[PDB]
């Protein structure tokens, strides 16, 4: 027998089947949390609150465990196991809890906060009920790599990602209490009895480091700038690390040694290689805490020693002022420069290391990309630095649309870092002797042979196991002096990252994703639980989820984009792109050109040929005039044969008559494939209009510059079903033309492109041969540029084909045209002085 | 690349086209046109069992389908059932067989010798008099 037992807040409500001979008990709770539970108002926007059904269960299991006790068996024991069983049956579809928490947070109006604290309700019950997380869960990520259908490689960060780096431990400990709770506590008697064995840590701890207290009562923790002081920070940011690594095992059921043999290698940014070694070493339950003793002691030292070596004093009022009224940070020791290459900094280092002696010397501490280094050194040198940039960079809202590309003044970022130590600096150099005479008393050493998994070194990108010396001796090395070339050191092949380190999405694993786009690696941030409206890296939940949504990979351009050939059953092969199996014809096009294709006779004979050409609306005035070109288009080419219309969007004139004339020629069934819109983009609602009514197959748009880009993504975006035709052109093509690179806006642009499966990427600017397109079919062209391959789905020739027999250009015009030699590339910008390969710019009118 | 006064359109295009295909053949096919995949006609993909039957309803999504009607092989029942457009004379009129065989409640498509596209008879029944 069983009765219903209705617990409810206002609109939401759950029925709970609960047997007779324990109902007395469950009524008893269920006015006990009737009591405790507020008031139900109009959207549950209030806290400590519930939003869903399952939020209220939770906040039921949570009222329940806390009464229960785990030593002694109690009466509400019975009600626990039986009310926690009916939330497994009803919202964990057989997944787990943070697939749950995450998919609350999208659907419903659910907050962070209380997506947290229906986890931490769960855990709880879970636990205190007596069924701990013994079995091996069924996660996709975990599955894969027991088959051998992914690689994961894991990542520790450190400094300067985030100055609020406590709160992500305090996160922790909250809610995570009974799975990390064992953890922090050891943690903080293993600091507390290290403070009282070293001689002098007290007088650099002088508000101590009992960190259970700031845990406890947020009131007592010390300021920010306190815990960011690197004796804290160091040991505790181990810790955090550590600790998002237990609770990624305890929810997987996994021993640490089971999750790290999991793992194809480790590595850390910074500090985080000493996390790195430390969970290659780990085995089982019993034996982690000397993993982590090793760990945070190693942290402890290099935290004290570095602090000793260099102290943070106070800097002038006259230079924090500069430094705020310039929108730049609070002078630190390191000094992050994006949007510059190495040498381009390395140049600026060199003038500013000139007029100053050898003790306030900056270096390149970190170079965690092509163009994202960080400089170290002495905060006064750094603001010194930043005063020889200030004037070398163009401001941030100047318009430089109208500047040919390669006199453009060069644009860029320069913030610093929220970390108060010059950590891969010649300034923490002397501590270094110091650090390897503690590790050695305190015994902790870090030996090959127990290292289970590849750790690579921060330096060369080695194994640390193959090492002659001693490694604590080199990871010491690592943090303190070497710099990080983060580019170097992730050269592994892995389909998944899993970024351990604290700041989430500010953190090392979204650089990583940065750095590696298009190359089929997918980073998981394993400490936040968050949602990714891009997609492009995934949190917490993707690694415990066991549906498809656990093993989702990244797009690998060249794999994904490859050019094929395919034959038709007549036997003409043709190459296979996402344009071609569109247009069911090779992928080269021969774009509208007024005068060249306002000929009828030119645009049928390229039709007839077998490849799209645009009609150029460019060379008629009138609805009547195009309607008398078409027709005789259609006159000479075959059935079943289709061509393209140019117009012009800077000639309104031109397209209110163009666009309602297409609109009644496609009514009538007139073979009209599609439209291109040459000189600007349209916007939305314009764009919108043609794709909706003009009865066309796909719609061709010329973008000039990144803004247009973006706004077409925005229109592919808009219609994600019907295909886009992005003809992207340099300012290197004949015509109107740009001032815009036809290399550097694609390097920038086509990830966001591919996102979008109806955008055909067309390339034009300077095209003649097989020879000079092959690299941008293939890909090969962006690899020249240290990117990985971005393969193009076709090409347009405009140049190339006026001095066919078919155009109408006059015999004495195709002679002038073949006499002039043309340029390379690189010299192209020239034409907007003088007659550079017989070609030059003039203005329109 | 202008320098050939008077190359015919077919012939500059083409030169492009069958350069790709020597390159592409030579780097990813091992020079053998062999191993070259086959299709009846290459066209129409947008960028984004022999003798079945299916019960159309009023929850069946039209683009399931067609997809299912149309068959996996490439032949004349994909091009009936997936080409948007048919030709009339040099005209292109919306394709007939997609809007007779649009799905709705009653309708009921039975393909016989679905494996053998010289055989295959698609056969849509709807109630006519109960
Ligand atoms: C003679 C000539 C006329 C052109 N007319 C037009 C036009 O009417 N509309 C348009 O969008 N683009 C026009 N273009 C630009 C081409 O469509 C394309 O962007 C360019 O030809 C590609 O560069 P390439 O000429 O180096 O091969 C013209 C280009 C040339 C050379």
């Amino acid at each position: 027998s069983t009765r219903p037992l209705t617990l409810s807040h206002g609109s939401l409500e759950h029925v709970l089947l609960v047997p007779t001979a324990s109902f007395f008990i469950a009524s008893q709770l269920q006015e006990q949390f009737n009591k405790i539970l507020p008031e139900p108002t109009e959207g549950f926007a209030a806290d400590d609150e519930p939003t869903t059904p399952a939020e209220l269960v939770g906040k039921f299991l949570g009222y329940v465990s806390s009464l229960v006790e785990p030593s002694k068996v109690g009466q509400f024991d019975q009600v626990l196991n039986l009310c926690l069983t009916e939330f497994e049956n009803c919202y964990l579809e057989g997944n787990d809890i943070h697939a749950l928490a995450a998919k609350l947070l999208q659907e419903n109006d659910t907050t962070l906060v209380k997506t947290k604290e229906l986890i931490k309700n769960y855990i709880t019950a879970r636990i205190m009920a007596k069924r701990p997380f013994d079995k091996k869960s069924n996660s996709a990520l975990f599955r894969a790599v027991g088959e051998g259908n992914a690689q994961l490689v894991a990542i520790f960060g450190g400094q300067g990602n985030t100055d609020d780096y406590f709160e992500e431990l305090r996160d922790l400990y909250q809610t995570y209490h009974v799975l990390v709770g064992d953890l922090i506590k050891f943690s903080a008697e293993t600091l507390s009895e290290l403070i009282r064995t070293t001689l002098d840590a007290e007088k650099v701890f002088t508000q101590g480091l009992n960190i259970l207290e700031w845990l406890e009562n947020p009131s007592n923790t010390p300021d920010k700038d306190y815990l960011l002081s690197i004796p804290i920070s160091c040991p505790l940011i181990g810790v955090i690390q550590l600790a998002h690594y237990v609770v990624t095992a305890k929810l997987l059921g996994f021993t640490p040694g089971e999750l790290r043999s999991y793992l194809k290698g480790a590595t850390g940014h910074s500090q985080g290689l000493v996390t790195a070694v430390a969970i290659a070493e780990t085995d089982s339950w019993e034996s982690f805490f000397v993993s982590v003793r090793k760990a945070i002691t190693v942290l402890f030292f290099i935290g004290v020693r570095c602090y000793e070596a260099y102290p943070n004093t106070s800097l002038p009022p006259s230079i924090l002022e500069d430094s705020l009224e310039n929108n730049e940070g609070v002078p630190s020791p390191m000094l992050s420069i994006s949007n510059l290459t190495q040498e381009q900094v390395q140049d600026y280092v060199n003038k500013t290391n000139s007029h100053l002696p050898a003790g306030k010397q900056v270096e390149i501490s970190l170079v965690n990309g092509a163009k994202n280094l960080v400089v170290s050194g002495p905060p006064q040198s750094l603001y010194g630095l930043n005063l020889t940039l200030r004037k070398a960079k163009a401001p941030s809202g100047l318009d430089q649309s109208r500047i040919p590309f390669s006199e453009r003044k060069l644009k860029f970022s320069n913030r610093f870092l929220p970390v108060a130590s010059p950590f891969h600096s010649h300034l923490l150099v002397p501590a270094s002797d110091l650090i390897n005479k503690d590790l050695v008393k305190n015994n902790v050493s870090f030996n090959a042979k127990d290292i289970q998994i590849p750790v690579y070194d921060t330096f060369d990108g080695s194994d640390l196991r193959v090492l002659s010396g001693s490694i604590s001796e080199r990871i010491v090395d690592c943090i303190i002096r070497l710099p990080v070339k983060w580019e170097t050191t992730t050269q592994f092949k892995a389909t998944h990252i899993l970024d351990f380190g604290p700041g989430g999405a500010s953190g090392l694993g979204v650089l990583t994703h940065r750095n590696k786009d298009g190359t089929g690696v997918r980073v998981i941030v394993a400490g936040t639980l968050d949602i990714n409206p891009d997609d492009d890296y995934g949190f917490k939940q993707e690694i415990f989820d066991v549906t498809s949504n656990g093993l989702k990979k990244n797009p690998n351009w060249l794999e994904e984009y490859h050019p094929k050939l395919i034959k038709n059953k007549s036997g003409k092969i043709f190459v296979e792109t996402k344009f071609s199996k569109l247009i069911g014809r090779p992928p080269l096009l021969v774009p509208g050109m007024t005068p060249c294709t306002v000929s009828p006779d030119f645009v049928a004979a390229t039709t007839n040929a077998g490849y799209t050409i645009e009609l150029a609306g460019g060379g008629y005035f009138s609805a009547a005039g195009m309607t008398a070109a078409i027709d005789s288009v259609v006159s000479q080419i075959e059935k079943g044969s289709t061509f393209g219309i140019n117009l012009i969007y800077v000639n309104p004139f031109m397209l209110q008559w163009g666009i309602p004339l297409i609109k009644e020629l496609r009514s009538k069934g007139y073979p009209i494939q599609f439209l291109t819109i040459g000189a600007g983009v349209p916007s939305l609602e314009v764009a919108s209009e043609y794709i909706e009514t003009l009865g066309l197959k796909y719609l061709g748009l010329k973008p000039g510059s990144i803004d247009a880009i973006s706004q077409v993504i925005n229109i592919a975006k808009a219609h994600p079903n019907f295909p886009i035709a992005l003809q992207w052109t340099g300012g290197r093509g004949g015509g109107h033309h740009s001032f815009e690179d036809a290399h550097t806006p694609m390097l920038q642009m086509y990830s966001k492109i591919r996102r979008h499966p109806n955008i055909m990427l067309i390339f034009g600017s300077g095209f003649g041969s097989a020879d000079d397109t092959y690299p941008y079919l293939t890909g090969e062209w962006s690899t020249k540029f240290d990117y990985p391959p971005m393969p193009f789905d076709g090409f347009l020739f405009g140049s190339r084909v006026m001095i066919a027999k078919e155009v109408k250009t006059s015999p004495d015009a195709k002679k002038c045209i073949a006499a002039c030699t043309g340029v390379p590339d690189d010299k192209w910008e020239q034409t907007y002085k003088k007659p550079t390969g017989g070609i030059v710019t003039v203005r329109s009118e | 690349f202008t320098k050939v006064i008077d190359e015919p359109i077919k012939s500059i295009m083409d030169g492009i086209h069958d350069g790709h295909i020597k390159k592409l053949l030579h780097q990813y096919y091992g020079d053998d046109e062999s191993k070259i995949p086959a299709v009846e006609y290459f066209g129409g993909e947008s960028p984004v069992e022999d003798s079945a039957v299916f019960k159309a309803t009023s929850s069946t999504d039209e683009e399931s389908w067609f997809k299912a009607l149309a068959g996996s092989e490439i032949n004349w029942r994909h091009a009936s059932f997936l080409c948007s457009f048919i030709t009339q004379d040099k005209m292109f009129v919306s394709n007939p067989i997609r809007k007779v065989f649009k799905p709705s409640q009653g309708m009921v498509v039975e393909i016989s010798n679905g494996n053998t596209s010289s055989k295959t008879v698609v056969t849509l029944s709807e109630p006519v008099q109960g």
